[PDB]
């Protein structure tokens, strides 16, 4: 089981970003997806939780929601800071493995 | 806090074996599961295999028949044994821990990793 | 020997009379008992998570999480009114008695009979039936109350009720330790709430095990097995209710106008203006002297939150109730928390020639009035300026947290030092007769399951499992299942449950409440016309006695 | 007990005093919901019987 992701998502200063992560009953269906953040050659940062919760110190413009078999991840107020690539992750219960999305390149204009 | 710190990446033959290893501390390790992620060049993130705290293990179907995971709560380590590598296995290797309290063998039920390492790169090559 | 009984059968009631209106209440029961081979020799460590059911966003209530051990030993198990009285019996009782004590308890099982089954290689199927001589049936006691404790009638699953059929032993498990998180949520919640099972604590791990804790009896055909008379010291039940709530405590007040005509509407005044009126109350700040407004000595009955669900370790639970329902007795349809509600089979009630896996099932009513009516209830300021504005009053119908379906009352709780309530109904015949006291440093003022708690200790449970019936292949050291010739034993059970009453006085000039046949309930204690059995559920405290 | 009602003997040894008449409680339903000064419509309010 593999998740889907769009190549990129592209949004202006100030304006209100979105990215889609599709996948299964079997794994966002029962197990929501997480988010990630990843600079250029660093290590990932983890963004939103499963829940809609975020780690301590993450802006409240960092936000998700799940509906069916699809997650997706809000950015609002996009600020110069945002630039970067993002990963939904989920796991599949049935099976016990830890699946991934194929990533999506954010552009700031 | 938490901190994270991985070793072992070397450079081996198309057929050979490696061995990686993490020094963990800030938490209370036994209660948290330890993940191998890694993320071929260019490319997106891949899970590997995690080990919870009584020794259990998940392995992705890309390495289940192939690789190992080990942990030691005594010495906050875990080991990841590679064997039969090849080329596609090329890539850094990120060791990073989960938001959630699992410990038997019951895990990879809900997984979220809330913490990461600095990655160590694995090469596989001729 | 071989061909010799070792016990007889007795189903009878016997009614004792005492010295000074007491009645010794012997109650015996035997029942025919069905037993088969364990699926398996092994004790299994099983873990149940229903993540389908509740990753539904709202069905926080649906959880089933949990894990246990599952033995290859059956329970015996006959605590629940049912096994002991027939309709009859009960309406004796409960017409007759005022109140009713715990006194004694043994059981023995005898005639045990071993057999196994053999199946023919004849293309069309045929099997038979021999007797196995040799073959033992394991039998364990638990007098020293060193497993945990399950009982039965909460999942149904106690012994038969019907004297004339066969019954057959629950499968035993108990309870492993884990732990476990469900966030809540409703339908519309953004997200997927927490909803993981966590593992178990290995401070609180308890592996039991049956052989390394009890002795066990090897039972031969010729053999029988006798627990000993066991004695309760719990404390006496009430076969009364009371009726009456705060306003019915104490003197009147004195009508100083009587109707002079009788009717529904020729009612009488007292005629005093109410901040005129003489009498105590407990608020210091007001004149008025009203029947809710008047001191009353304390108590009756507790608002408590009302389907309110509290999580601990391992995952979140009803928080119980004492009492039941306020008006639940005028409308059933109002029945609600508090009322005990029992689902159960054809052993033990259900129609015996219905068809289907959908249970019989009926709410407890009970006919004491310790209840509250939560519409009813509100809140004011202090001031008591009459009649109260909007601002300063909390009603029933005004929502908490911005939701238009929760109000004050759902979070309400007014039990205190106050606090006057009774303990529970017995329930024929579903309803568990006594309980095990919890090994807590401070113990809960009563249990709602049972009428009866026992303080120190009480009757061990017993345990019975077919001894293994090994064929000629056996190798212990094979990963696989264990090669058992298939093997059944059909057993005897005789118990005595002895109770002490006290028949009941008339003191009021009007006839009380008392349990009759009647046109409308006539078919429901008789067989039908191919044999079915039911028995409906009958209420205990059905005369009523004065509170204060 | 008169003590409830102001309803005992007399306090005054020097003072005749009275008894009680005697009455106690009969059960009856009786069901009032609240309301307060703006409520709309009649809140239920009856005596049910016994």
């Amino acid at each position: 089981s593999v998740l889907t992701q769009p190549t990129s998502v592209s949004g202006s200063l100030g304006q209100r970003v979105t990215i889609s992560c599709s996948g299964s009953t079997n794994n966002i269906g029962i197990v929501g997806a997480s988010w990630y953040q990843q600079l250029p050659g660093k290590a990932p940062k983890l963004l939103v939780y499963s829940d809609g919760n975020r780690p301590s110190g993450v802006p409240d413009r960092f936000s998700g929601s799940n509906s069916g078999n699809s997650a997706t991840l809000t950015i609002t107020g996009l600020q110069a800071e945002d630039e970067a690539d993002y990963y939904c992750q989920s796991v599949d219960p049935t099976l016990g493995v830890v699946v991934f999305g194929g990533g999506t390149h954010l552009t700031v204009l | 806090e938490v901190q994270l710190v991985e070793s072992g990446g070397d450079l081996v033959k198309p057929a050979g074996s490696l061995r990686l290893s993490c020094v963990a501390s800030g938490f209370t390790f036994s209660s948290y599961g330890m993940n191998w992620v890694r993320q071929a060049p260019g490319k997106g993130l891949q899970w590997v295999a995690g080990v919870n705290s009584g020794g259990f293990t998940g392995y992705a179907d890309a390495v289940k028949g192939r690789f190992t995971i080990s942990r030691d709560n005594a010495k906050n380590t875990v080991y990841l044994q590679m064997n039969s590598l090849t080329a596609e296995d090329t890539a850094v290797y990120y060791c990073a821990k989960d938001r959630y309290y699992c410990t038997g063998d019951y895990c990879f039920n809900l997984i979220a990793f809330g913490y990461w390492g600095q990655g160590t790169l694995v090469t596989v090559s001729s | 020997g071989v061909g010799i009984s070792t016990g007889t059968f007795n189903n009878q009631t016997e009614f004792k009379f005492l010295e000074n209106g007491w009645v010794y209440i012997t109650a015996n029961s035997s029942r025919l008992v069905h037993l088969n081979m364990p699926e398996s020799e092994n004790y299994r460590r099983v873990v149940v998570n229903n993540l389908d059911k509740t990753a539904v966003n709202g069905n926080m209530a649906l959880d089933d999480t949990h894990a246990e051990i599952v033995t290859p030993w059956s329970l015996v198990d006959a605590n629940a009114w049912g096994v002991w009285f027939n309709p009859g019996d009960w309406q004796l009782i409960v017409n007759t008695m005022s109140e009713l004590h715990l006194v004694s308890f043994e059981q023995e099982i005898f005639n045990v009979v071993l057999k196994t089954v053999s199946e023919s290689a004849t293309q069309p199927p045929t099997k038979v039936y021999n007797n196995d001589l040799t073959a033992s049936l394991m039998v364990a006691l638990d007098s020293n109350n060193t497993m945990p404790f399950t009982p039965a009638a909460m999942r149904s699953e106690t012994l038969g009720f019907y004297p004339w059929k066969p019954t057959i032993p629950t499968p035993w498990r108990y309870y492993f330790q884990w732990d476990r998180t469900l966030i809540p949520s409703h339908t519309g919640t953004s997200g997927t709430p927490t909803n993981i099972y966590h593992g178990t604590d290995p401070d609180d791990v308890q592996f039991y095990t049956i052989e390394n804790s009890v002795p066990v009896h090897l039972l031969r055909t010729g053999d029988e097995f006798a627990t000993g008379t066991f004695f309760f010291d719990c404390k006496p039940c009430r076969l009364t209710h009371t009726w009456q709530t705060n306003r019915a405590l104490g003197l009147p007040p004195f009508l100083n106008s009587l109707p002079q005509s009788e009717g529904g509407t020729n009612f009488g005044y007292i005629g005093v203006q109410q901040d005129k009126r003489r009498g105590v109350t407990q608020m210091g700040n007001t004149n008025y002297i009203t029947e809710a407004t008047i001191m009353r000595p304390a108590e009756v009955g507790y608002s408590a939150p009302y389907y309110s669900f509290e999580a601990s370790t391992q995952g979140p639970f009803k928080t119980p109730i004492a009492a039941g329902r306020g008006g639940a007795q005028t409308d059933e349809n109002q029945a609600a928390d508090g009322d005990p509600r029992y689902a159960f089979g054809r052993q033990h009630g259900q129609k015996t020639t219905t068809t289907g896996e959908t249970p019989e099932r009926f709410t407890y009513i009970a006919h004491q009035d310790t209840g509250r009516y939560p519409e009813g209830d509100w809140i004011q300021n202090i001031n008591f300026n009459l009649p109260v504005t909007d601002d300063n009053v909390l009603l029933p119908t005004d929502p908490i947290g911005g939701k238009t379906g929760i109000n004050y009352t759902n979070i309400f709780n007014t039990y205190g030092p106050l606090t006057a309530l009774n303990n529970v109904p017995p329930v024929y015949p579903n309803g568990q007769i006594w309980d095990k006291e919890f090994d807590t440093d401070l113990k809960p003022r009563l249990h709602v399951n049972a009428p009866f708690v026992c303080q120190n200790n009480c009757p061990g449970q017993l345990f019975v499992k077919v001894a293994p019936n090994l064929t000629n292949q056996y190798d212990p050291d094979a990963s696989a299942n264990m090669s058992r010739i298939v093997t059944y034993s059909d057993f005897w059970w005789k118990g005595k449950l002895v109770f002490k009453a006290k028949l009941r006085a008339s003191h009021t000039w009007n006839p009380i409440q008392q349990m009759s046949i009647n046109v409308d309930n006539q078919f429901n204690y008789v067989p039908s016309n191919i044999g079915g059995m039911k028995i409906v559920y009958e209420k205990s405290q059905l005369a009523p006695r004065k509170l204060y």
